[PDB]
């Protein structure tokens, strides 16, 4: 029943998907924050090194093709923009938030009740 | 005594109509209420 | 074909005979599916012709109704469990009193 | 618990509405009169007319059955309808 | 039986009564004969038989039936008895003193235990309790590596 | 006989036959007491007939197995005896050749005839001295010819072939006779003896019947319901009803059930979690906050707010109120103690026990190496 | 239909209007596709096939035809094999109620799409078929004393049955060849004595019907040919090396001397067995296995005819011919009797030699021999005369005769008319089209013909209906006259049989529903 | 049976065939069978014969074990040859002594076999290796013997009306009894014009 032509998922596994895909993009630059990181390496395909860590270029030029993925590169872009430093910690205390409010879900409790603490706190 | 029908066609395509409609409205039915979430 | 006013089926094999009855089971044992549910209905109607005899698709029919009337009490918001500790409670009614 | 009780009544009368469907009269209308001929006197047998002979009761137009089958019946339908409504899921390739 | 190829020949019908009479006598005065030198369990090393095994059962005598060519070696060597190739009687000094012969189960695994009363004996086995294959096979290599030092 | 029907209804309350808890109880009761010292599980059969209900379901008190491959001479013998006698052999009885390795040089006739004539007799010699014992049911694991079939039906004895080893050893431990090969040495302590002998049509499949035997070690189970997973699903909850009343019979040490033990244990150990410093204290806390998953997804799986119990379930444990467990038809908290749920407690500390290797086994893992092919 | 799959793949299913829409194309198909063979005008067709060895067969019988065409409707099938049924049965109406069940079913569709139950037009479909075979038996004409009467009938039912073939150029011989060959089976139903040779020669105004019996096959080297005045005994032994003896017999000698003793022993035995065979005073001998040198120079030596390759059939008709037993181990002479034969020779038909044996006593079986151009006209001249035998049979086991040519079913319809015309409700409909598809039939074969058939028709059945219950209609001019007076004739079991199963077939295939096809292999 | 509340469905035959009317089916008391007689000459119908059933063919006895015959004389043979025709006799006499008029055997037969059998005025049925046996020593009454020398007397099966009946056009000949005592099996024959009717 339903046809949507396309592919869907259900509650959970969504959930499940956007914390894991934002744990993998917060442990993509999570080598060169303090003062003792140190830095990383892009290439290309027809043979470009760029040696950088400032966090918003790598994840410029990482062309993910994920939701969560690009709304956080949008963020860091916004915060580089508005700002200019401090694009990594931003992208690391969203995804540890996030992270915190998958335990709280799984936990049989509301998202609005969550929100609303989140946003008092 | 009678009223005989012959035809099943208009039958099936009427009850796969309402299979569609109740499946369209038991999807749509997550987005509906204040405490509701959003879709992507 | 369920009554005197039913009319018969007709089945045919993987060769190429033919066959008509209206015995219920032994319609549905060459229908040849694949759904699972359907073939414990077979099996469900297999068994009913071999401990009975007569009334090989009553059973199904009421199992089906049943199902469907359940399936209302499901989506209004009713725990499975209930529903079939209601149903064996309606079932040992009915049979202790007929 | 009251509503699987009254779900489990509504579907037993689908073998009358069935009769009345596959005779060629209306279903719910003989359902409702054989119910309410039978709330009004003290007699269980009245039931479908399908061979169209007049009087409804089944003790004068030798309409014998079994105990035992129905019995059997009823308890594996309810014995089915409870195993199929403990399964719920699928893992076919 | 014998090694070469051979069959048996009757012609009479008092032959084909009474050889399969024979046979069991002879089967009979074997059992009989294995059992009053006060053997009271007999392991063997190869294919059993049902008349066999029935005149075994019928004396009282525990049949224990294992190939592996090493653990009736071992099982001899543990007892201090020697194999004997033919179904003859054995000696006195060819027999095999125990202490209890029982048959148990241990985590759903049928077992026969040779337990002795001996503090000294021959050799002993250890054994081993868990619930993963690769922990038991490392407390394995560690008790290899402990008797190697 | 109360406390293994208590722990028998416990261990078959979250299984398909839970409606019908009541009533197999008894029977797995009476099943393991039963079996001899030993306890021999092999030893109960377990025969599934197509048709029937659950309440169809019968326990006989001796030994019950599916007809076998009948010949031309089996509706010719009565079906049922008073007090029979049971002889169990395990040779053929058919016409066949005497050793597969022999060979008969006849020179005329005379000695053909004689050998042919000699056959003949050696079989009815058989036959009688089989007959002589006193016997009237003949059970063999060879299949039995249609000659000893019908001399057999002529003294109005009942003969049945192919019977399996299994069946055959439950048979003697449930009589009391004993395997015998060779038909010459057939006396009185070697052939079994029953109450009651019938033959009826269940499912419409022929069984045999053996009950009314007082010094039986075994029984028989009849499975009764769906079809073939509905029977699956019986047989494996009749088998671990029947390993939860033996490990109550080896053990005699249960305890309440419920999510009482697992709050009592996360308690004490956040208790002691208050004594030993450093970072001792963080990973035995983690310890007693990750045992209390049992009585959250004991309440989550019917809808209820598993986080008020949990902290009532706290509360109480704090308070005290030791074997205070969840409840699923009051939609609260009770003691699981007066409930009449009890369970084994050697099945929780295995439990733990496998956990804590598998959970150290995976933890010890660093490097993982792969092969191709 | 439910987007959640149930079947398999690869697995059709129609419903009601579709299923039903199918069977009756099928039906029509069928019946138009014989048709055209059904009137006494009819032609042939021409089934060919490419699938086995190039055969080719040309036949006017319906029941062949659709065994031979290989349908895969399901409804065809069933025609298929009531049609069979029908012929193995009697033999004689298969065209005919496929066609009578291929109107029911064209009505029963019109009917259907009338908005009418299946019950009342099966009720009135039940109710129609007893009035016919009630009102059936009434108009039958019993004769079994008369014998004078007897033998024109049989003459005529004879005639009448193979005027509806391509025996119509020789009716005029092949009805009394027929009549005379029935006359000698002494009222016995085996149709297995009757041998049919078929040769290819002569026309089909060369074939008669012998008096005695002939054999196709030869006899032994050094034998007289012709014998006057013979005695025919039939045997049953294994003269071809005679080791009946299942025992495990073997020579273990140790020399040639022995061994050549054995054999004069063997060679001793059967001269024995050769003599004792002989012992009888007989001059014929007739076995049933083959002959080798030994016994054939032995029968040869005494002037003793010997036959060889002799099957079941073969023994069996000699038995019946002339009067003898199959008798064997040869130890009594007195109790195994012989047979009775005063003239055997040697004729030659066309290209081959065959034995002839005259001057029979007995004379229960019969052979006739067959002439023709084509395999395809011999096929038909021999379909046609079996099919004339068994409804000789038939109506002489059944001892009771009814007037054909289309009187029967036009009493049918009035009387199905008669009893419509008194009951009301919606079972008058049913009748009705019972009444059409049975009065079809006539309009059918004159349209065959080649005649005004709905002129015909009417004429008939104003007659029927004024008083006239026994005209029919005439084919050699196209008019309308008393069938009493020409000399057409059926019979009264076979028509019943085809209405019966005529009923039945439609019964069974109105109430058909939810057909269901399986996976192909 | 009503000493026990059970029936047995394998003593009740349900046989059909196409060919007929489907008003033509009755029940019959007895068994029938889809076989002949061996014999064409032999009488078809009896009015009053007795069963006689067997298992060992009419063949010469011999033992499934390795036998091996040796012939080194003409005496040998002789006595084989003549011993062949004097066991045939003895018991084709033994047959006849035990005052049956029809045997029942469930093998093939012979030549010599079977021209003694018709000389001596004896049907016979081939080819009833199934059921049947069973079915005619139940309804019938009769015993089954192993051999010929215990065909006894009392070991007979009485039969009342023992006669084939012929259908149509066909080859196809069925032999059913009828007229017997008090017997535990019936035979339902259908008939119509259909294969799936
Ligand atoms: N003459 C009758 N009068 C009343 N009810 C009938 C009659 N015949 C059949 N029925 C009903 O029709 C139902 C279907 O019966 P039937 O089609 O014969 O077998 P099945 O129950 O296997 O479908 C039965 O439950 C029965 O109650
Ligand atoms: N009647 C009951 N009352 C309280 N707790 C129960 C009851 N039945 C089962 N449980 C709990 O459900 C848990 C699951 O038990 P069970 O399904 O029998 O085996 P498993 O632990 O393998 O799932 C047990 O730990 C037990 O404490
Ligand atoms: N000489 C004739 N005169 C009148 N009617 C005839 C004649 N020959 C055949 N018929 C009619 O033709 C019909 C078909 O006959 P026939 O071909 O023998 O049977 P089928 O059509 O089944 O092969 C019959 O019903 C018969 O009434
Ligand atoms: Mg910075
Ligand atoms: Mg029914
Ligand atoms: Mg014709």
């Amino acid at each position: 029943p339903l046809s949507v032509f396309g592919d869907r998922s259900t509650g959970e596994t969504i959930r499940s998907q956007n914390v894991m895909a934002a744990a993998s993009i917060a442990n993509i630059v999570k080598s060169s924050l303090g003062p003792v990181g140190l830095d990383k390496m892009l290439v290309d395909d027809i043979g470009d090194v760029t040696i950088t860590n400032d966090g918003a270029t790598i994840l410029k030029l990482l062309e993910v093709e994920h939701p969560a993925a690009k709304v956080l590169c949008e963020l860091a872009d916004l915060q580089d923009k508005e700002v200019g430093d401090g694009t990594t910690s931003v992208v690391i205390i969203a995804a540890e938030l996030l992270k915190n409010a998958d335990e709280l879900v799984k936990q049989k409790i509301h998202p609005t009740s969550v929100i609303s603490g989140y946003r008092l706190a | 005594k009678g009223a005989y029908q012959d035809r099943d066609k208009p039958a099936q395509i009427r009850f796969s109509n309402i299979s569609a409609a109740k499946a369209v409205a038991d999807a749509i039915r997550t987005s509906l209420g204040p405490k509701g979430m959003d879709k992507m | 074909s369920l009554g005197p006013n039913g009319l018969d089926k007709m089945m045919v094999d993987k060769d190429g005979d033919v066959t008509v009855t209206n015995d219920g089971a032994t319609i549905l044992s060459m229908m040849d599916v694949d759904h699972q549910i359907a073939k414990l209905m077979v099996e469900l109607s297999k068994s009913q012709d071999d401990e009975i005899g007569d009334g090989t698709t009553g059973v199904v029919v009421l199992a089906g109704a049943l199902l469907e009337e359940a399936e209302q009490l499901l989506d209004r918001g009713i725990h499975p469990i209930r529903i079939a500790d209601g149903y064996e409670q309606a079932a040992r009614v009915a049979i202790e009193h007929l | 618990e009251q509503y699987a009780m009254r779900a489990f009544a509504d579907a037993l009368e689908v073998i009358p509405m069935a009769l009345s469907e596959n005779s060629g009269m209306n279903p719910i209308q003989t359902m409702t009169e054989v119910r309410a001929r039978q709330v009004k006197e003290m007699n269980p047998a009245l039931g479908i007319d399908c061979l169209h002979k007049g009087t409804n009761d089944m003790k004068q137009q030798h309409v014998i059955e079994t105990l035992i089958g129905k019995k059997q019946q009823i308890s594996l339908a309810t014995q089915m309808v409870r195993m199929i409504l403990k399964i719920d899921d699928i893992r076919k390739p | 039986i014998t090694e070469t190829k051979g069959t048996v020949l009757i012609k009479t019908a008092e032959e084909l009564m009474n050889f399969s009479k024979g046979e069991e006598n002879l089967m009979d005065a074997q059992v009989k004969a294995i059992a009053d030198t006060g053997a009271n369990v007999v392991v063997t090393g190869g294919k059993v038989a049902d008349m066999a095994l029935h005149y075994a059962n019928k004396y009282n005598i525990m049949l224990v039936r294992l190939n592996s060519k090493w653990d009736l070696r071992r099982l001899c060597k543990t007892v201090g008895a020697t194999a004997l190739p033919r179904l003859t009687p054995p000696v006195l000094e060819e027999m095999g003193h125990c202490d209890s012969v029982y048959l148990s189960e241990v985590g759903d695994t049928q077992v026969v235990v040779f337990k002795h009363e001996k503090e000294d004996g021959a050799i002993s086995t250890i054994v081993l309790r868990g619930s993963t294959d690769n922990l038991m096979d490392d407390i394995e290599r560690a008790v290899d590596d402990g008797v190697n030092t | 006989r109360k406390l293994l029907e208590k722990c028998a209804m416990t261990a078959l309350s979250s299984k398909l036959i839970s409606q019908q808890k009541a009533f197999f109880a008894k029977m797995v009761v009476d099943a393991v007491m039963m079996l001899d010292d030993l306890l021999q599980l092999k030893m109960i059969g377990i025969k599934k007939v197509q048709g029937g209900a659950l309440e169809d379901s019968q326990l006989v008190a001796g030994v019950a197995f599916k007809k076998t491959f009948s010949y031309a001479g089996f509706e010719m013998q009565p079906k049922k005896y008073h007090n029979p006698k049971i002889a169990l052999l395990n040779v053929e009885l058919e016409l066949k050749a005497e050793k597969d390795n022999a060979e008969i040089r006849v020179h005329t006739v005379e000695d053909y005839q004689a050998i042919v004539d000699a056959e003949w007799n050696i079989l009815y010699d058989k036959l009688e001295k089989i007959h002589h014992s006193g016997a009237k049911v003949v059970l063999s694991k060879l299949p039995i010819g249609d000659v000893a079939t019908q001399y057999f039906a002529d003294r109005d004895m009942f003969c049945a072939g192919r019977v399996p080893e299994e069946d055959l050893k439950r048979t003697m431990m449930a009589c009391g006779g004993s395997i015998q090969t060779s038909v010459n040495a057939l006396s009185a302590d070697v052939l079994g003896r029953c109450q009651v002998f019938e033959e009826t049509q269940i499912g419409g499949e022929r069984y045999n019947f053996f009950t009314g035997c007082p010094k039986a070690k075994t029984c028989t189970f009849i499975l009764r319901g769906g079809a073939e997973q509905f029977m699956e699903e019986t047989e494996r909850s009749l088998h671990d009803a029947i390993m939860i009343v033996r490990r109550a019979i080896k053990n005699d040490s249960v305890v309440a059930g419920g999510g009482a033990i697992e709050m009592e244990l996360s308690k004490y150990l956040r208790d002691y979690s208050r004594t030993i410093p450093g970072k001792q204290q963080l990973l035995i806390g983690a310890y007693a906050k990750a045992l209390e998953i049992i009585p959250r997804q004991l309440c989550d799986n019917a809808g209820f707010d598993a986080t008020n119990i949990l902290n009532k379930l706290r509360a109480r444990h704090a308070q005290g109120g030791t074997w205070y467990g969840v409840d699923i038809n009051n939609e609260d908290i009770a003691d699981n103690f007066e409930a009449f749920v009890w369970e084994p407690a050697m099945v929780r500390i295995n439990a733990l026990t496998a956990a804590s290797e598998a959970a150290c086994l995976i933890v010890s893992v660093d490097e993982t190496i792969k092969n191709p092919r | 239909l439910a987007p959640v799959n149930i079947f398999k793949a690869g697995a059709d299913e129609e419903r009601a209007e579709t299923a039903r829409l199918t069977s009756f194309i099928g039906a029509i198909a069928i019946g138009d596709l014989v048709k055209s063979t059904l009137g006494p005008k009819g032609m042939d067709k021409i089934l060919l096939s490419s699938g086995r060895d190039a055969s080719l067969m040309v036949t006017n019988d319906g029941a062949t035809i659709l065994k031979n065409i290989g349908v895969d409707n399901p409804a065809a099938k069933v025609l298929v094999d009531m049609s069979r049924v029908q012929d193995d049965e009697v033999g004689d109406g298969t065209t005919s109620v496929t066609v009578l069940a291929a109107e029911l079913l064209r009505e029963a569709e019109s009917l259907i799409a009338k908005k009418i139950h299946p019950q009342t037009i099966i009720a009135g479909w039940r109710e129609a078929t007893k009035a016919a075979r009630e009102a059936l038996l009434s108009s039958a004409v019993d004769h079994g004393s008369d014998e004078v009467k007897f033998r024109q009938d049989l003459m005529n039912i004879a005639g009448t049955t193979l005027s509806s073939k391509l025996l119509t150029h020789h009716k005029d011989h092949f009805t009394k060849l027929a009549v005379e060959a029935v006359l000698r089976l002494k009222g016995s139903g085996n149709l297995e004595a009757i041998h049919i040779i078929k040769k290819l020669g002569g026309s089909l105004a060369d074939s008669y019907l012998d008096e005695g019996f002939l054999l196709d096959k030869k006899i032994g080297v050094n034998q007289p040919k012709r014998i006057e005045n013979a005695k025919i005994l039939i045997a049953n032994t294994g003269m071809d090396t005679d080791k009946i003896k299942i025992f495990g017999s073997r020579v273990r000698v140790d020399s040639t001397a022995k061994v050549a003793e054995i054999e004069h022993a063997e060679k001793e035995k059967m001269k024995e067995k050769v003599e004792r065979i002989l012992k009888h005073g007989i001059n014929c001998f007739i076995n049933r296995q083959l002959i080798y040198n030994y016994p054939e120079q032995l029968f040869g030596a005494a002037g003793v005819m010997a036959i060889e390759h002799a099957d079941f059939a073969g023994v069996e008709r000699l038995a019946l011919v002339t009067g003898g037993e199959i008798a064997s181990t040869f130890d009594h002479p007195e109790l195994v009797k012989l047979g009775s034969c005063k003239l055997i020779e040697e004729v030659m038909i066309g290209e081959d030699k065959l034995i002839h044996f005259s001057g029979v006593a007995l004379g229960e079986a019969c052979t006739i021999v067959l002439r023709g151009a084509t395999q395809q006209i011999l096929d038909e001249a021999e379909r046609s005369l079996h099919d004339a035998l068994c409804v000789l049979a038939q109506t002489v086991k059944d001892s009771r005769t009814v007037y054909g040519g289309g009187c029967s079913e036009m009493l049918m319809a009035h009387a199905v008319t008669q009893l419509a015309n008194r009951t009301p409700g919606k079972e008058a409909v049913a009748m009705e089209s019972y009444a059409k598809a049975l009065r079809m039939l006539p309009t059918i074969i004159a349209d065959n013909a080649g005649y005004d058939s709905a002129d015909l028709v009417a004429q008939l059945r104003a007659a029927h209906s004024e008083g006239n219950t026994t005209a029919g209609l005439d084919m050699r001019e196209g008019t309308i006259g008393d069938m009493a007076i020409l000399g057409i004739t059926e019979s009264f079991q076979v028509k019943r049989q085809v209405l019966l199963s005529a009923a039945e077939a439609a019964e069974v295939i109105l109430r058909v529903d939810n057909i269901i096809k399986a996976a192909p292999r | 049976d009503m000493e026990r509340r059970d029936v047995d469905f394998e003593l009740i035959k349900v046989e059909g065939k196409v060919g007929g009317r489907l008003e033509d089916t009755k029940l019959i008391k007895g068994v029938i069978v889809d076989k002949d007689f061996s014999h064409p000459q032999m009488p078809k119908k009896v009015e009053d014969a007795k069963i006689a059933i067997l298992t060992c063919p009419f063949e010469p006895p011999k033992p499934k074990t390795k036998h091996k015959l040796d012939v080194t004389s003409v005496e040998d043979y002789k006595a084989l040859q003549k011993y062949e025709k004097e066991k045939f006799e003895e018991m084709i006499q033994q047959i006849k002594e035990t005052g049956a008029n029809l045997a029942i055997c469930q093998w093939g037969f012979d030549d010599e076999a079977n021209h003694l059998l018709l000389q001596n005025n004896l049907p016979a049925v081939r080819w009833v290796g199934g059921p049947e046996i069973e079915l005619i020593a139940i309804a019938t009454g009769g015993r089954i013997v192993p051999r010929f020398s215990e065909l006894t007397a009392e070991k007979l099966g009485f039969a009342g009306l023992v006669q084939e009946i012929s259908f149509g056009t066909t080859k196809d000949k069925m032999l059913v009894i009828e007229q017997c005592k008090n017997s535990r099996a019936v035979t339902i024959f259908i008939r119509g014009g259909n294969k799936m009717i």
